[PDB]
RNA sequence: UUUUUUUUUUUUUUUUUUUUGCGCCGACC
DNA sequence: ACTGTCTGGACTGGTCGGCGCTATGATC
DNA sequence: GATCATATTGTCCAGACAGT
């Protein structure tokens, strides 16, 4: 199964987060982004949205429920 | 860049963008990011400096079908990367669809709403005594607004 | 909410590795229901004899049920022949089915005794030669439409039945033996009123609603036809899924007449505690109150899917039978009395801390049917009462005259060459008027045949399927001897319309009983437009008739009554027969009857409940019982909570 | 809150044509609106809107409800210019101290020595001032003694004036969210209170609104949180909670035993709407939850609540005078009625419906005539239910009368006076002190005493919320303030000390005094300070005028033991040698006896159909419904804690 | 030294009588 | 006003019998 | 090993129509 982080809203497949290394993962979750430069332009609307997304490019998830 | 729509099938996009997104990577594909969102079904948003480079990205999939020929303004797509709970912009008193749940294909009136905790209250239309439910916002869908 | 069901099922797995020799094989223990299942793979040294598995009951205070393993599981046709081979010829086996997932063998015989075997030691010799538990249920000796449905639907649906149950027992032992801080009893209907009975018993811990019925009487107004939903402990209870379990008193709609509406929203979820007989009758009675509806024009409560819904999640509990159905209630169930499978609900609510009697609709007098209610407990503090006869004045007649004026009027009809129309409730009253008839032509009295039309047949087909929730005598009569009552020869069906024209047009003499008690509906319509003009026939009334049906019209003496006819005209139906009424033979319990009951209780309770009965009647009785015996009576009106302990 | 169906806006644009076709163009409506139970009207030009005094009770009694006229926001005089009008227009008597505005509704606060002044003959001066200029008026008293609780209360009001506005607009939407509605069932469950005494809950519960009412703690059990807490494991009070269908709470007077749960709810988000209490009890329950904090964080253990959780409180808090009819829900009625308990006591009166039924919850109250209030009322105009307290429902419990209890108390006063020895008397800051101190002003009134008392502690601030409220004393005390022109209250012997040097000096002054202190009990404040001080001092006096409980000094005390070992502070021990007498009187209590409850049934009017008693031991409350039901006849209860009974 | 809320009775049972379509190929008159 | 071009349509009735054809890829 | 959504979008005659 995919948890995604509910700090970075990023996916992993692993406990450990390595973006910010968050022990709380959400097992459910909506809208997969996935991000591959940091300069997009939905990279940087989700950036001015949540914080600590598009950080680092990969999987993101909109929103962590 | 970019935004371009490519159809898909239904119910399978993310294991599509995931396959894209892959190729991307491995080929070094000029793909600036992808955006699947869930309540779109059968379509994903693809961010590129032109069409062709989408054209060459979703080519060799079986489950990419084609790349619809126009360029999406970023307007329309914005308020879906926004984050906004499924909840909010319902208000009590106009009739809902429950899509999902215990109560699939069951049409209610919506009585109670709470944006703490993320759940609204509906009573069943089609009930002889009124017995209101507790039921996740996403489940449902406004079929009507009325007050 | 938290639960403890892991280690509870480690330490009965660890006791029973202590108790249980090693050379069994225990592989897996769980929950099923309110009873717990072991596997093993030696199942010659589990039960060599039933001295181990009693111990294990005993010390685990649970219901034991052994089972193979499923690994170790014979070919279904070989396990077919040792099963035939093994049980004597004289219990005649009929169907026998087998359950892959689990290991498990029904057998469906005439005589279940001889393959339970004497203390059930055939069982186990069966389980033990083929490696598969057995499951003994009786074949009727009259087919029964709704039972082999119910029996197909179980079958047929046993990998969501088996998962409903390890549900159900997950959730009955999500923590031990717990003391209930406080007991509440609330009434969410059938408190100052007769129809729509509702109990709710509220702990700290689990929720159990009882008897859940519906009113016919004021179905026109949904305030009244209907349990209070509006309640905020029930609202609380149905919102947050707490609903333990719901048992039902007996087989009749103003007890279990709203149970399939919870299953069609959705609303429930859990188990249904039921007799066997109770839930057969109840699944008939709703698939024709809902037919009814239906037919009337107006929209029905519910669906036939939502009555195998409740099919699918009702267990069957014996008399007698101690079961635990939540972490601090224990359920048993008694004789009632009233109909077949008619059960008072008997609460135990902690170890030792409170006990509640619901008695419903009951019956203490013998009667040719079934035994009179069980009035000893092992213990006792607070009984719920029926008032439906409650009043002082109320006093219906003994049984013997009213069956002796039966007779003779039926005699004198037969004499004269006339025919007996006896209008009947589907279940009650009219298997009472036809084993009176039986007894009265077993001596030759009567040679006629007696025809049994609608549900009367189906209902007989039920009696005859649960010959030990009869009475001793008629128990006696089936088991000891070879003589089965409801199997005489006189006791004839009708099939279609042809067979009742038939009947009517014959000359011979001949009784019917039909299925409609007011004239209503169903053949009794028919029989009587047909039979009226006679003045040679009668019509018995055996059951009170309410105002504006065709039936007290006929009752209050009528002579002509103007109907719809079938061209859309007026049509006059000349009455010629003899009307006779015989209200002696109700299944409710008499005033004298409920005061002979609450003084030969044992224990005494603390304090008494009057429901089930018109204010007035219920307040009466209360106030009858207080100043008799000095025991505190309480009278209470809907959406009240009385804190027992 | 949660969002409901809300139908207030058909109703406010039905009450808005009522207006325009009852009141002239001339007056101008701009915008109306619910804040809470009253109606809000805005008018461009408020001239025309009261010309003469009897249009706007006109409009009151046809749309019955309370209405509160403020100008439009759009004009609006300076602060300056208004607050020099108000100044040079009212009379010079009024000695108006502080003058606040409001320029989001308009409102400006006065607060002034004398309101009467202000307000006038049915509101003639109040209408002509805000007339002249343009500024809705609202005038609270300004006490003679300096109330911090009372100054800080409405310094948190005004700060907060916005979030106060909306959620009284909050408020206001979800009481007129359906017109006048019939309810088809009420019933009563009681998750506290009920066969015991104190942590008392009464939940009145109807098929549309959810009605709290006296949430209280108790004290006595507090180390068992099952037995100091209400029943929260009700299945109704559950779904109340959860769902947030609770419509109001009402307390009836302040104690810890009646409001002590109220900020928990605060604490946790678990309640979120109005709260309806006279203000005296208002302030009297924030005096007392600081105190509980207080002395629970002196104690060492865990506080059940944040102070922060008393400001919010009050920011959700709806003051009603009394007789003041209010409606809190769309079905149901609240009146508050005078108790004569303490200050700011009162009887819940709820009119459910359109006359289908009415309850009345008296609470703590008294019947006899009280030097402080004036006796409980007894008259309402529909009455069917009756619930009362049974502190003193035994048969046996007649209580020492006043009268010759203060002739023992002079007495007694006068045998420690004439030989110079000082006083102590213990007592809760809320309860029994303001009558000994009132009883000690009389008796120096006539000259038999001269020497001043000291109050240390609390009984400073009641003293003061009193002097802030002299409208819910006594009919006596009322005249004198009013009319006679003498406060009994600002005597020159009542002094109050500033800081633990006065206590040390006027301990070792050994002239002789009488002191009052809080905490009679004995378990802190200064109190025992002054005992411990006190002790070897020869040839002095300590009356007690309560229930000493056991495990505290003053049951040790009362015991009458010569050697009393008291542990003190920093974890040493200290041992004191008593010459000093007690005395005893326990006839100063605001509780009604056996002997007041069967006249206030038999006097009541009219006569209940039933009769339930609460607030008490399960012994006495049995026997004090059966001797009602056997001298009266009517049918009473006694019902236990989450019994729900149904009433119509 | 003080203003603007209201109040009461008429609708009954525990339930009922029969393979359509699609296309191809061959053939007769 | 003529003239070549694009588009739509109907393709004789009946009868005999036979011979196939009417899901699939991806989790849980 | 069992189920579930989804599953792609032949020539000739006559009438209407751009072109010169
Ligand atoms: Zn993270
Ligand atoms: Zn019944
Ligand atoms: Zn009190």
């Amino acid at each position: 199964k995919e948890r995604a982080c509910r700090h970075c809203h990023y996916i992993t497949t692993e406990d450990r987060c390595p973006v910010c290394g968050s022990r709380d993962l959400s097992d459910d979750w909506f809208d997969l982004v996935i991000v591959l430069d940091v300069e997009s332009r939905i990279a940087k609307k989700l950036r001015e949205s949540i914080p600590e997304a598009a950080k680092v490019p990969g999987k993101y998830a909109i929103r962590v429920r | 860049g970019k935004i371009f729509t490519v159809s898909v099938t239904v119910g399978q996009e993310t294991t599509t963008a995931n396959l894209i997104y892959s190729k991307a990577k491995t080929y070094n594909l000029p793909l600036y990011a992808i955006l699947s969102p869930s309540k779109v079904k059968g379509y994903i948003f693809i961010e590129a400096p032109n069409k062709s480079a989408v054209e060459e990205a979703i080519r060799g999939i079986r489950h990419a079908k084609r790349v619809l020929p126009g360029e999406i303004p970023f307007s329309e797509i914005e308020h879906f990367l926004e984050e906004k709970p499924a909840v909010s912009g319902f208000e009590p008193g106009d009739i809902v669809e429950l899509i999902a749940g215990p109560f699939k294909g069951e049409k209610a009136k919506v009585v109670r709403v709470d944006e703490s905790k993320d759940e609204i209250v509906v009573e069943l239309v089609s009930s002889v005594v009124p017995i209101p439910v507790t039921v996740r916002g996403e489940y449902v869908r406004l079929i009507s607004k009325r007050q | 909410r938290e639960t403890f069901v892991d280690d509870i099922l480690k330490e009965i797995r660890e006791i029973i590795v202590q108790m249980v020799p090693r050379e069994a094989g225990i592989t897996d223990v769980e929950f099923e229901g309110p009873e717990l299942v072991i596997y093993v793979k030696n199942p010659e040294a589990m039960m060599k004899d039933g001295e181990l598995i009693k111990n294990l009951a005993k010390v685990l205070k649970k219901r034991i049920s052994v089972r193979p393993d499923p690994d170790i599981l014979l070919p279904p046709e070989k396990a077919e022949e040792l099963i035939k081979q093994l049980v004597p010829p004289e219990a005649e086996i009929t169907n026998i089915s087998f359950d892959p997932s689990v290991g498990e063998v029904l057998i469906e015989a005439r005589k279940p005794g001889l393959v339970i075997g004497k203390n059930g030691e055939t069982l186990r010799l069966i389980t033990q030669k083929v490696h598969w538990a057995p499951r003994v249920v009786r074949t009727p000796p009259i087919q029964s439409q709704t039972i082999y449905s119910i029996r197909s639907i179980l079958q047929t649906e046993s990998k969501d039945r088996r998962k409903f149950l390890r549900q159900v027992g997950r959730n009955i032992y999500r923590k031990s033996e717990y003391k209930s801080r406080w007991i509440r009893i609330t009434g969410l209907g059938g408190f100052r009123e007769v129809g729509r009975s509702a109990l709710l018993v509220q702990t700290d811990e689990s929720y159990v609603l009882v008897d859940f019925g519906v009113n016919i009487a004021a179905l026109k107004d949904p305030t009244k036809a209907y349990p209070h939903f509006d309640a905020p402990e029930f609202r609380y209870v149905l919102d947050e899924g707490l609903l333990d379990a719901i048992i039902i008193t007996h087989a009749a709609l103003d007890h279990s007449g709203m149970l399939p509406y919870l299953f069609r929203y959705k609303l429930f979820d859990g188990p249904i505690y039921t007799t066997p007989p109770t839930r057969d009758l109840m699944t008939l009675l709703q698939q024709d109150f809902i037919e009814i509806q239906h037919m009337n024009g107006v929209e029905p409560l519910y669906r036939p899917k939502d009555i195998k819904e409740v099919i699918k999640h009702t267990i069957t509990l014996d008399y007698g039978e101690v079961r635990d159905i939540a972490p601090d209630i224990r359920l048993t169930l008694h004789n009632a009395g009233h109909i077949l499978g008619s059960s008072i609900v008997h609460l135990h609510i902690g170890n030792g801390l409170h006990n509640i009697a619901i008695t419903g609709d009951f019956k203490f007098i013998p009667t040719r049917l079934f035994e009179p209610a069980v009035s000893r407990f092992p213990r006792l503090e607070t009984l719920v009462m029926e008032s439906t006869y409650g009043g002082s004045n109320d006093y219906q007649m003994p049984r013997e005259e009213a069956e002796k004026r039966l007779i003779e009027v039926i005699h004198q009809t037969l004499k004269r060459g006339g025919k007996v129309l006896i209008p009947a409730m589907a279940v009650g009253r009219a298997q009472e008027i036809m084993m009176v008839l039986e007894e009265y032509a077993r001596v030759g009295g009567i040679e006629v045949p007696i025809y049994l039309d609608g549900m009367i047949w189906e209902a007989t087909a039920i009696h005859t399927a649960y010959p030990e929730y009869l009475s001793k005598h008629i128990r006696e009569q089936i088991f000891h001897e070879g003589y089965n009552p409801f199997l005489n020869p006189i006791f004839k069906s009708v099939a279609n319309s042809r067979e009742r024209q038939d009947i009517i047009d014959s000359g011979e003499p001949a009784i019917i009983i039909a299925t409609s008690g007011m004239l209503v509906g169903g053949p009794s319509v028919e029989y009587f437009k047909q039979l009226a003009p006679d003045p040679k026939n009668s019509i018995i009334f055996v059951s009170y008739q309410a105002e504006g049906t065709l039936g007290r019209q006929v009752q209050r003496g009528l002579r002509e009554i103007p109907i719809v006819g079938e061209d859309g005209r007026t049509e006059v139906i000349n009455v010629n027969m003899e009307v006779h009424t015989i209200d002696g033979f109700s299944g409710a319990a008499d005033r004298r009857e409920l005061m002979s009951y609450v003084a030969r209780v044992r224990p005494r309770p603390e304090r008494i409940i009057t429901v089930h009965g018109e204010a007035h009647k219920c307040l009466d009785l209360s106030s009858s019982i207080h100043k008799k015996f000095g025991i505190s009576t309480r009278a209470p009106n809907n959406l009240d909570a009385i804190r027992l302990k």
